[PDB]
């Protein structure tokens, strides 16, 4: 919960059935690579509340931030901050 | 005024690192700016040697420098990055962000 | 010029140490005085948050501060002192020597 | 010897018969406390290296600093770079 600052998310402290706890206020992460119909799952995880990142506040996973130049801007990266949360992405570029 | 953490953002895209790092877009990484001033308090944890150098400057400003403010305590972060086109993630990537600052 | 270990000799009679430090009567302590360029040297053992805030700095000199020229090595003297009158040694006394400069 | 930089120090790594040896470069000590005709060895050992402190690299064991102010300035404190020269103290103060 909010007051133990422990969090379920979505895997690809055991990792049993696709499933993870993120503990120390972690926030769920997942990373796609996306490009016209194709979607692939790259990694899902922990991410840690160390270093405070922006856009793990969102209570959905957003991509917010322009994907980086690399892999023909191809990477779908977000963080979230609700149990389950990183099970799939939403979009809102800049671009 | 005193030596104390204050706040600093890194944006891996504005300092072109986002070339290899995947996620976060950035962080709080933090700074620590402020005087070490004599005496060192104790949340410093001033080192025996950051003591006395404090102590010369005191005396003689030209004998020896202040104690400097830098970070006393890196904390990790989560990363991902790719290596010669591999992703790579660590869930603690060391010496990333300032949890304590103090004069050394 | 660079950041560099350089001389400090510390005379415990003319800091007014001597009241419960019988010996020595002083010992090289040395310093750190220098810049810490970016990019930063391997042997200033940079952490990752002195490399990013060096960065920083250098695109906008007021959202960061340079990294600092501090000891990153500190090693042990022999000492003699007193503890509510009662003579004390210890072959190493540790944090009172610089051994190695970097920055941090 | 001076290449292994060890050296053999009296003693009021083993402190055997008197003796103690002292690696790393490090020199003799000896603390004496002196007032008038009554002379007392406090104690004696090895002296670190790091710091090299001044008046240790005096062959003899000379106290050359005014005695500290403290218990009357009673104490005698020499450091030296010869084996065993620490057994006694020689006097050479500024006063």
């Amino acid at each position: 919960g909010s007051q133990n600052q422990e969090r379920l998310c979505a895997f690809k402290i055991s990792h049993e059935n696709g499933t993870i706890l993120c503990s120390k206020g972690s926030t769920c992460y997942g990373l796609w690579e996306k490009s016209k119909g194709d979607i692939n799952l790259v990694k899902q995880g922990c991410w840690s509340h160390i270093g405070d990142p922006q856009e793990c506040h969102y209570e959905e996973c957003v991509v917010t931030t322009t994907p980086p130049s690399i892999q023909n801007g191809t990477y779908r990266f977000c963080c979230c901050s609700t149990d389950l949360c990183n099970v799939n992405f939403t979009e809102n570029f800049p671009p | 005024n005193y030596c104390k953490r204050t706040p600093l953002y890194i944006d891996f895209k504005e300092i072109g690192w986002d070339s290899w790092i995947i996620a976060p877009p950035g962080y709080e990484a933090y700074e620590c700016r402020g005087v070490c001033n004599y005496p060192l308090a104790e949340h410093l944890t001033p080192t025996k040697h950051a003591i006395i150098q404090a102590l010369v400057h005191l005396k003689n400003s030209q004998k020896a420098s202040k104690a400097c403010c830098v970070p006393t305590k890196l904390e990790p972060i989560s990363i991902l990055y790719l290596d010669k086109g591999v992703v790579t993630y660590k869930f603690k990537y060391e010496g990333m962000a300032v949890s304590e600052c103090g004069c050394r």
